[PDB]
């Protein structure tokens, strides 16, 4: 099937430098604009830069120009992105995206398929894991804990070592001023529940071999 | 400021169909989401519908989906809830609100006075 | 460069429904529009290009219309799986192609007002300088809701940060939290704390509040 793999994403000081790739399979890439597009957490798209067939046409974002510079090796059917002068405004999931239009390919305008996409991090935070904290509680209770302080993306949260699953919200992580990220993780449970029952929340942060149990008990 | 008057209200048979008006003065109200909500004596005031500006569409408690329909007249600074397929347990006073907030977060700060609603 | 405006940002629906999203040109663009639906945490698919060409493999209830500076789409019966951000693209002006700011399409369901719940930092936290306060509005539709934060009854501001969950699959609620974050000093300062929250299923703000240290 047509296939694009991008890959090369992942944290990165600002200042410093990055070069992604794009694999493509399936079709003939040697006949097809490529282009880089990106998307900023919670944000919309936005166009990065594009490359015609044979190299001779190469456009670029106003934000990048300069600091970007897109190419591709057609006898290995890979696109490039070296990514100079990182800023924190460039942390985004870059997609390389394939044209319909090309070398024979003409009247058709569309990006007809995309990568999965390789998550770009710009940051001076050093890995740490979070600080947890108990959440402490009509016929329903909420408890919780919060996931506090931890650097990078991303922590998981499980109730009663995954046992309990019915209730659970946990929230998508805040990146804080500090340049950390936070959350929370709450469950509404039986008011009744709250003097039988025990409720424990197991963090996981991998990049820092954190895990943490945190009983949340009635104050 | 805003004026709020509720009429249309009234006694209607189980399965009838009545229009409440909800008419605003003082001030134009077409920015604004305005609400319905009633009350039925010593009971708690609840949610019945809400038309969000024109565009924006209209959200509904589940106890009048399907029977009740709000809208919107700006021209003439009023809104309606139409009620179809009238129950005793719809009997109760009826109330309009202004959601003061343009974001439609819910601030109702203007009430009107009420009608009265009762099928039997 | 040529600006797209799209419009609205949140479009809720329900199924069966037509719905219309647009997209308006600063300058003419002739027919090199294009439309793409990303599901959460989904890549970019195509849906139209050339502003009415439906792209191979995609449903008919999608269509696009328009030329020059004023396009719609179109999806004449809603689905389930339609729930998903679209963005309009020009690839007339270029560079740089272009997109809209994205519309977020849900599907409709009847109010529900938020069941709230007020939780104060634990004394571990406190020990370190820093005091979490956080507020709980649990499983509401529709989206839109206010948290306001009082300390001895003075209104707060700038020291808040709100996070939401993503409408949920069983239920189409959500679910939003609202920190509020002071250091261990000024929340030592203070006795009554409380999360005042509004929604349009609310005939009444619901206030939570605690007592420090009780």
């Amino acid at each position: 099937e047509v296939h694009l793999v991008e890959s090369g994403g992942g944290l990165v000081q600002p200042g410093r430098s990055l070069r992604l790739s794009c694999a493509a399979s399936g079709f003939t890439f040697d006949d097809y604009t490529m282009h880089w597009v990106r998307q900023a957490p919670g944000k919309g798209l936005e166009w990065v830069s594009d490359i015609s067939w044979n190299s001779g046409s190469i456009g670029y974002a106003d934000s990048v120009k300069g600091r970007f510079t897109v190419s591709r090796d057609n006898a290995k059917n890979s696109l490039y992105l070296q990514m100079n002068s990182l800023r924190g405004e460039d942390t985004a999931i870059y997609y390389c995206a394939k044209d319909m239009s090309g070398y024979g390919h003409y009247g058709k305008y569309g990006m007809d398929v995309w990568g999965q996409g390789t998550t770009v991090t710009v940051s001076s935070a050093a890995t740490k894991g979070p600080s947890v904290f108990p959440l402490a509680p009509g016929g329903t209770a909420a408890l919780g804990c919060l996931v506090k302080d931890y650097f990078p993306e991303p922590v998981t949260v499980s109730w009663n070592s995954g046992a309990l699953t019915s209730g659970v919200h946990t929230f998508p992580c805040v990146l804080q001023s500090s340049g950390l990220y936070s959350l929370s993780s709450v469950v509404t449970v039986p008011s009744s529940s709250l003097g039988t029952q025990t409720y424990i929340c197991n963090v996981n942060h991998k990049p820092s071999n954190t895990k943490v149990d945190k009983k949340v008990e009635p104050a | 400021e805003v004026q709020l008057q509720e009429s249309g209200g009234g006694l209607v048979q189980p399965g009838g169909s009545l229009r409440l008006s909800c008419a605003a003065s003082g001030r134009t109200i077409s920015r604004y989401a305005m609400s319905w909500f009633r009350q039925a004596p010593g009971k708690e005031r609840e949610f019945v519908a809400t038309a969000r500006r024109s565009g924006d569409g209209a959200f509904y408690a589940d106890s009048v989906q399907g029977r009740f329909t709000v809208s919107r007249d700006d021209a003439k600074n009023t809104v309606y809830l139409q009620m179809n397929s009238l129950k005793p347990e719809d009997t109760a006073v009826y109330y309009c609100a202004i959601d003061s907030d343009t974001f439609y977060s819910g601030s109702y700060d203007y009430w009107g006075q009420g009608t009265q609603v009762t099928v039997s | 460069d040529i600006q797209m405006t799209q419009s609205p940002i949140l479009l809720s629906a329900s199924v069966g429904d037509r719905v219309t999203i647009t997209c308006r040109a600063s300058q003419s663009i002739r027919s090199y529009l294009n439309w793409y639906q990303q599901r959460t945490n989904g890549s970019p698919r195509l849906l139209i290009y050339a502003a009415s060409s439906l792209q191979s493999g995609v449903p008919s209830r999608f269509s696009g219309s328009g030329s020059g500076t004023d396009f719609t789409l179109t999806i004449n019966s809603l689905q389930p799986d339609d729930e998903a951000d679209y963005y309009c693209q020009q690839t007339y002006s270029n560079p740089p192609i272009t997109f809209g700011a994205g519309t977020r399409l849900e599907i409709k369901r009847t109010v529900a007002a938020p069941s709230v719940f007020i939780f104060p930092p634990s004394d571990e936290q406190l020990k370190s300088g820093t005091a979490s306060v956080v507020c709980l509005l649990n499983n509401f539709y529709p989206r839109e809701a206010k948290v306001q934060w009082k300390v001895d009854n003075a209104l707060q501001s700038g020291n808040s940060q709100e996070s939401v969950t993503e409408q949920d699959s069983k239920d189409s609620t959500y679910s939003l939290s609202s920190t509020l974050t002071l250091s261990k000093a000024d929340y030592e300062k203070h006795k009554v704390y409380a999360c005042e929250v509004t929604h349009q299923g609310l005939s009444s703000p619901v206030t939570k509040s605690f007592n420090r240290g009780e």
